[PDB]
């Protein structure tokens, strides 16, 4: 979903997953997050739309595991950019999950959650 | 003085989208241009040429301020202008806030703040 068409699409009561990942970043298992949200004890009208905001290069590595789910959208961009957040209707979402997808960062420990805090 | 009058509102507008967005001209928008700019003026050919030949810097400052609302705060002077012999070195140095009794030379530049026209 590009910015214009994501803005054109209306998203209410959805889930926005903001991930900080690169090509060389470690692969967190995103299937372990989407799969409990599609548990077959929720009616198809009760399923929550999941929009991934992050690098498309990173999400290409996990789409091979995520492509078998009903309603998942991707907005290539940056979680720290207000344009993408406004385009995905962040104020109307049910939940925003800020994930440290670049968890493999080796630095001073306290400066490992800098992106999440920002 | 140095960035071009960057304002907090412009900072917020940039921060929202990380770019500059065009805007159609309005009288309040066109009135944002009326602000001073830094410039260098030469004393050779101009209304102040009469002050170039040995005139006081304070007289030039007062005349410019009264006439053009032009604020002069420094002199860019040839390095070898004080020497008696002629020279080919065009390098110039800065004198900040010269006193009233400072003596000008025709080969000087004046740092000035120009009002928009």
């Amino acid at each position: 979903l590009t910015r214009s068409e994501a803005a054109m699409t209306v998203l209410s009561g959805h889930v926005v997953v903001c991930i900080f990942g690169d090509v060389s970043s470690a692969l967190i298992g995103l299937r372990n997050l989407v799969m409990p949200l599609r548990a077959s004890n929720f009616h198809y009208h009760e399923l929550k739309h999941i929009v991934f905001v992050g690098s498309i290069e990173y999400l290409k590595r996990e789409w091979e595991t995520l492509h078998n789910f009903p309603k998942v959208s991707i907005l290539p961009g940056t979680p720290l950019s207000r344009a993408d957040l406004r385009a995905v209707n962040i104020n109307l979402c049910d939940m925003c999950v800020i994930l440290s997808a670049n968890q493999n960062n080796i630095d001073d420990t306290s400066l490992q959650d800098k992106e999440c805090i920002l | 003085l140095v960035t071009g009058g960057a304002t907090p509102e412009l900072e917020a507008l940039i921060a929202e989208e990380n770019a500059l967005r065009g805007g159609y001209s309005t009288p309040q928008t066109l009135a944002n241009r009326d602000r001073c700019r830094v410039a260098q003026l030469a004393l050779l050919d101009g209304p102040f040429a009469d002050l170039g030949d040995g005139g006081c810097y304070g007289d030039l400052f007062c005349k410019a301020l009264k006439t053009y609302n032009m604020l002069c705060f420094g002199i860019y002077r040839l390095r070898d202008a004080h020497l008696s012999t002629p020279s080919q070195c065009t390098k110039r140095y800065v004198i900040t806030n010269p006193p009233y009794e400072f003596e000008l030379v025709p080969t000087d530049l004046i740092f000035c703040l120009m009002q928009f026209d």
